[PDB]
């Protein structure tokens, strides 16, 4: 919302900040009033670049920095790969070496051509999915579930503490 | 004067000691013999330092192996200067007694800003600026370039110190800060680094808390060398607040914008470095793979690996992501939100920033920023603050909390929101001191009752004794006035604050007390806004003009320059027969910094019990967490915070040399048993039921009579 305005229609960005960026394969600071303008003609084409889009390639995002928008979306996609837990590797260096390669992949995708990254990702898809990728999908789902359970346990304990001290006072 | 203490024989410079001094020395010797941390209170502002220092020196002589050295800390450098003066006098006395020099060293540490000899940094007074300039001059890059001896300003003092002081340490002696500056000038060495090295072999070292509490700078000079040392904190009743401040980090919108600009400059500098010199500075990557100071204490700090951030670009992107998350989280407009662990979890989920890589953020910032050969760290200081916050949050949140304030107090609508990371318990940050050092003595004056302190700070005290000053004459005659001439309650309650009758009672009491009291009087209010409201009411009425006629009136303001000018004029007014009435705030920095002595602040007036506003959400976390853990009632802790502050701001008049003076508290709340009980023992025992709730007129009459009694000689 801190951006000066859209490259084309920098108006709404001044009147109100309600508009949120729209991510695309192009990687852009697109705005809803401008998304309508893209829908009317082209229907999934970047105005200046002209990059084709299958179905408008539009998804909501909330950060004034377009570079952060693209980086966060690319990282979201990448996290689906190389999600194996650290303890799977006993080697000290290998704990974060693969994370280094992951972030290198992210930076490569942000600016440089993604053809090599896609070919490499196909290679990692075939070799790792056989066993480890689906296993770590399961384990990360388990840890998400148990963290939401633990936060609800914390909030049950806080509600019980509030209501029991109230019943202390009234009793 | 050699005192045959029960433990041993202890020298003493002055001729006579009061029985309270005997009690202090015996209790202190008991604690040292037990070799266990403890806390004790002594009334006198001065005299306690000499007794403590003499006992510690005698104990060191008797059992040198038991205690390696003494680490005596004081609130402020102007105060610690008086301590070094006392130590110098004691050493001169002992040296005269022995007839020869002994291998004893005593020194005081202080900031490079306070003491330094470089003309370039001399004109600048801002501490971050001095730190950055000194880092630039002493940088490893500058040292290597000095080896080349190219045409460039190089700070010769550090180089000469490295050449000479490394080989030869200072034999012995006592050096004040000012005298150490002269020694550094004469020897072409650093008064700072020379003392830093002497810490390795020094019998006595003195420096303020922020040199011994904050893990960033405290640890480096408080390394494990002093495994068994007598660490002592003087007048450290406000130790919890400073220990919390050593951890709390405040993030603001302006600071975040400055961080973003600094980060842009960092990126540009990285590009320039890549195009100019790349391989030599890339060797940093190799040493990183092998594996401003970190805020993580000894055991909490970790150095396994930097993490996923292994290159300049990767680290820069990580900081960009975290800064964007903080920016948005702060921009959100809503009620105050608290989230110690939920903040970390939400950060990791929303922006994909794992806590383990986030942990080493500040350390990797230090290393990478060093690689960049920046001009100075002053420009990038906001980024380092944000990095310290980023590493701290990922380090721990069990006894912490992140508070967000989209709207600031005293402003219906302001575009400068603030994110606080205020701590809740000081035990977390003060644990290393207690654990590392065999025994710590928290010697304090005006101490609110000791029982609370073990609860707030997790330690097992050895002795719990309150020492009462005993003199042939009643130096202090405190009183509490709750009933005015109208026989109306004068409590300064929030709902009763607006009461014009109460304000009038305060004004009339001040008028009469200024009429009778001799030159020099200080009145402490509860807040700036309350003080201004009372002053305005008195101005609308004729009371204020009469007070002005009777005696000069000075007022305190938030601005330090005006505060200093007003206090400077107040001192001259006290010296002259005009007199002065200094209105100030209990929480004001002036109240804690200033010390009142004979013919200074003769009658200390306390207008209302000092209570912090019940809306500041930081205190809500700090207080409800104490209720949940350590089991302290909210009202108990609030009244303790009021009584400790009042004792701090009212205990100055009895500084030393047996200078008479009266402490009047114009509030019926102090008459309550709980307030009296929590009041320090020495003041309370002097206080009696006869004068507990004197009317305004009766208090004035008894004050006049007591001043008559104290006027005559011994
Ligand atoms: S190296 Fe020594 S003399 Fe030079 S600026 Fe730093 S403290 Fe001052
Ligand atoms: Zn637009
Ligand atoms: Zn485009």
């Amino acid at each position: 919302m801190d951006d000066q305005g859209c490259p084309r229609c920098k108006t709404t960005k001044y009147r109100n900040p309600s508009l949120k960026l729209m991510v695309n394969v192009c990687g852009h600071t697109l705005c809803e009033s401008c998304v309508d303008l893209l829908f009317v003609r082209g229907a999934g084409n970047c105005p200046e670049c002209g990059t084709p889009l299958r179905k408008s390639n539009f998804r909501v995002q909330l950060f004034e920095d377009p570079t952060v928008d693209k980086e966060v979306e690319i990282r979201k996609k990448v996290l689906k790969i190389y999600n194996k837990r650290e303890e799977d590797f006993p080697s000290l260096r290998e704990y974060n070496d693969f994370l280094e390669e992951v972030e290198e992949i992210v930076f490569n995708l942000t600016n440089n051509v993604d053809l090599d990254n896609t070919k490499k990702k196909m290679e990692i898809y075939q070799k790792e999915n056989k066993d480890v990728i689906q296993k770590n999908k399961l384990k990360l789902t388990r840890e998400q579930e148990e963290l939401e359970e633990a936060l609800e346990v914390e909030r049950q304990e806080n509600e019980q503490r509030r209501l029991f001290i109230q019943k202390e006072e009234q009793l | 004067m050699k005192l045959n203490v029960d433990g041993l024989l202890v020298y003493f410079p002055y001729d006579y000691i009061y029985p309270e001094q005997f009690s202090y020395m015996r209790e202190l010797k008991r604690t040292l013999d037990a070799k266990g941390h403890g806390v004790l209170e002594m009334p006198s502002g001065t005299g306690k330092t000499v007794s403590l220092l003499a006992l510690i020196m005698a104990y060191q002589r008797a059992y040198p192996l038991e205690v390696t050295k003494l680490i005596y800390c004081s609130r402020t450098v102007p105060e610690i200067e008086k301590v070094i003066e006392e130590l110098r006098k004691l050493l001169n006395f002992y040296e005269k007694q022995e007839g020869e020099k002994l291998p004893f060293l005593g020194l005081a540490l202080s900031s490079r800003k306070n003491l330094c000899i470089h003309p370039e940094v001399t004109p600048l007074r801002f501490g971050k600026d001095v730190d950055g300039k000194c880092h630039s001059l002493t940088a490893s890059y500058v040292r290597a370039q000095y080896q080349h001896d190219t045409s460039l300003p190089h700070c010769r003092f550090y180089e000469e110190f490295d050449a000479h002081g490394r080989e030869v340490p200072l034999p012995a002696g006592i050096y004040n800060l000012d005298d150490l500056k002269a020694l550094g000038r004469r020897q072409g060495w650093c008064p700072y680094f020379l003392a830093r090295y002497s810490i390795l072999h020094a019998n006595v070292v003195v420096y303020s808390y922020h040199y011994l509490l904050d893990p960033k700078i405290a640890d480096l000079v408080s390394k494990e060398l002093a495994r068994k040392a007598v660490v002592v904190f003087d007048e450290a009743h406000n130790i919890d607040n400073v220990c919390i401040d050593s951890m709390s980090v405040n993030l603001t919108r302006r600071t975040l914008d400055r961080c973003q600009g600094n980060l842009e400059t960092l990126q540009k500098t990285v590009l320039r470095i890549k195009e100019t010199d790349e391989q030599r500075l890339r060797d940093e990557y190799r040493r990183l793979v092998e594996g401003a100071n970190p805020v993580l204490p000894d055991e909490v700090l970790q150095e396994a690996v930097p993490g996923s951030i292994r290159t300049a670009e990767h680290f820069l992107g990580f900081l960009r992501r975290l800064l964007e998350y903080v920016k948005w989280r702060l921009r959100v407009q809503h009620v105050v939100q608290e989230s110690p662990p939920a903040f970390l979890s939400g950060l990791a989920q929303r922006v994909c920033i794992q806590r383990k890589p986030l942990r080493f953020c500040a350390e990797r910032l230090r290393s990478l920023l060093h690689t960049l050969e920046i001009t100075d760290l002053a420009d990038f200081s906001p980024l380092t603050l944000l990095a310290n916050f980023a590493t701290l949050v990922s380090t721990y949140a069990k006894g912490f909390t992140i508070i967000i304030e989209p709207f600031d107090d005293r402003t219906p609508t302001i575009a400068n929101p603030i994110l606080h990371f205020s701590c809740m318990d000081a035990s977390l940050a003060i644990k290393p001191v207690f654990e590392r050092f065999q025994s710590v003595i928290i010697t304090s004056g005006t101490l609110s009752p000791l029982d609370i302190y073990p609860k707030i700070l997790d330690f097992h005290p050895v002795t719990m004794a309150t020492f009462t000053m005993t003199l042939a004459r009643v130096c202090l005659c405190p009183m509490i006035i709750g009933r005015g001439n109208d026989q109306v309650a004068i409590s300064s309650k929030f709902e009763t604050r607006e009461d014009i009758a109460v304000i009038r009672n305060y004004g009339n009491l001040l008028l009469e007390m200024s009429a009778v009291v001799p030159d020099g009087i200080v009145a402490f209010f509860t807040s700036y806004q309350y003080m201004e409201s009372t002053v305005a009411s008195w101005y609308e009425q004729g009371i204020l003009e009469n007070i002005q006629r009777n005696k000069l009136l000075f007022i305190e303001t938030q601005d330090g320059a005006e505060t200093s000018v007003a206090l400077e004029k107040y001192q001259e007014a006290c010296e002259n027969g005009r007199g002065a009435i200094l209105l100030s705030v209990a929480r004001g920095k002036v109240s804690e910094g200033i010390d009142f002595v004979h013919h200074y602040g003769r009658a200390v007036i306390m207008f209302g019990v000092p209570y912090v506003y019940t809306q500041s959400r930081i205190l809500k976390a700090r207080l409800e967490y104490l209720r949940d853990q350590f089991q302290i009632r909210e009202n108990d802790f609030l009244t303790f915070d009021a009584m400790r502050h009042a004792a701090q701001c009212v205990g100055r008049a009895i500084r030393g040399k047996t200078d008479y003076g009266l402490m009047v508290f114009a509030d019926k709340r102090f008459a309550r048993g709980d307030k009296r009980g929590k009041l320090p023992r020495w003041i309370q025992e002097h206080l009696t039921d006869a004068n507990l709730n004197l009317t305004v007129d009766e208090g004035v009459q008894v004050a006049k009579y007591f001043l008559r009694q104290m006027a005559q000689p011994f």
